[PDB]
């Protein structure tokens, strides 16, 4: 059927510079289950990212939670990038630490 | 404890 | 109400070996166990602290069941190709969900045993736990197979029997983790928009369980008209978070109130910018 993933990026706590935090990439509503998720810092792939290895919803669409540990500085920027068969191009959602 | 398949589609 | 549910998936990948088979089990809505066929030494594994109490015969038993279930789903994927006359070169998915909702009086409320092929309903056990709802003609074949084989009665015996009883066990052994409450920590952010007005966003962080109410007020009257929202979303540590925002005039921020209602709070949280 191919459903398009919805992507949300957010931290565990309000960002304070110097305070360790967790950044989350929450990907929902997609099918087929094959998907590729990267988290990016300053335009470069973050190597140490963990997944929740995935599940599905009442309505059968798939969801997964990616996360990585990070400490906010004044100059770092973060994004989450998703490749999935329902999209011709990868999809990037930038984290906005001021929201 | 989880469920067990005993019939095929 | 409480629940014990098992979410199961098999995905084919012709040319890349046998299909990937995965099982996840939840109490209420918390993950405690998982099986993944692509793991190193694939076994049923604990995903929450309280289930680790179970002895080795528990994990050997569940690993046997999962490996038995993986074999059945291999056959079902091959069968599914015949029912729909699909080529054997594509990837296809089969999904399964089974479990029980029970009240405090220990009574079964609802039992589930339903399937989907390539993301669409295939067959589901009805609420009577005696009849099957078959989506297309292909699933009616299956319904006829399972009708003459007494499938509903065997499967119902798990739903009314083992499912209810282990949920009670899991609820006592995991009580301090499953029935805990964690209060929301709330704050409000302030962002001037290009048009001169101000987006106020009210955050609620680190609450458990997931249910919450997040509303904006203006001296007493709710503002569901210009209120943007995200759905409640999970953190890694098992807590949740949410936000709602309104657009307000600059300099009049302190006229707006954010209200948070949650189990972990004795009384609602009021806060303003």
């Amino acid at each position: 059927i191919q459903k398009t993933p919805q992507i949300q990026v957010y931290s565990r706590h309000p960002p304070e510079n110097g305070k360790p935090n967790i950044l989350n990439c929450y990907v929902t509503q997609f099918h087929p289950p094959h998907i590729e998720i990267q988290m990016l810092k300053n335009g470069k792939k973050i190597p140490k990212v963990e997944m929740s290895d995935m599940s599905f919803s009442k309505d059968w669409s798939f969801y997964i939670l990616a996360h990585t540990e990070f400490t906010p500085t004044e100059t770092d920027t973060y994004a989450c990038r998703v490749k999935h068969a329902s999209m011709a191009e990868p999809k990037t959602v930038y984290w906005d630490r001021d929201m | 404890i989880g469920p067990g398949r005993a019939f095929y589609v | 109400s409480h629940s014990l549910r098992y979410f199961v998936t098999a995905v084919s990948r012709p040319g890349f070996g046998e299909p990937r088979y995965m099982e996840v089990g939840y109490v209420d809505n918390t993950e405690f166990v998982r099986f993944d066929s692509d793991a190193e030494n694939p076994r049923y594994e604990p995903r929450a602290r309280w289930i680790e109490q179970e002895g080795p015969e528990y994990w050997e038993r569940e690993t046997r069941r999962a490996k038995g279930n993986e074999q059945s789903f291999r056959v079902d994927l091959r069968t599914a190709l015949r029912y729909y006359n699909q080529s054997a070169g594509g990837s296809h998915t089969l999904q399964w969900m089974a479990g029980c909702d029970v009240e405090s009086d220990g009574r079964l409320l609802r039992g589930y045993w339903q399937f989907a092929y390539d993301g669409c309903d295939y067959i589901a056990l009805n609420e009577d736990l005696k009849t099957w709802t078959a989506a297309d003609m292909a699933a009616q074949i299956t319904r006829r197979k399972w009708e003459q084989a007494g499938a509903a009665e065997r499967d119902r015996a798990y739903l009314e029997g083992e499912c209810v009883e282990w949920l009670r066990r899991y609820l006592k052994n995991g009580n301090a983790t499953l029935l805990r409450t964690d209060p929301p920590k709330a704050h409000v952010t302030h962002h001037r928009r290009p048009e001169g007005d101000v987006t106020l966003r009210c955050w609620a962080l680190g609450f458990y369980p997931a249910d919450i109410t997040l509303t904006w007020q203006l001296n007493g009257e709710e503002l569901t008209q210009e209120m943007e929202l995200v759905e409640t979303r999970p953190a890694g540590d098992g807590t949740f978070q949410k936000w709602a925002s309104v657009v307000v005039p600059l300099g009049k921020e302190q006229k707006y109130t954010c209200h948070v209602e949650h189990e972990g709070l004795p009384e609602p949280l009021t806060l303003r910018w």
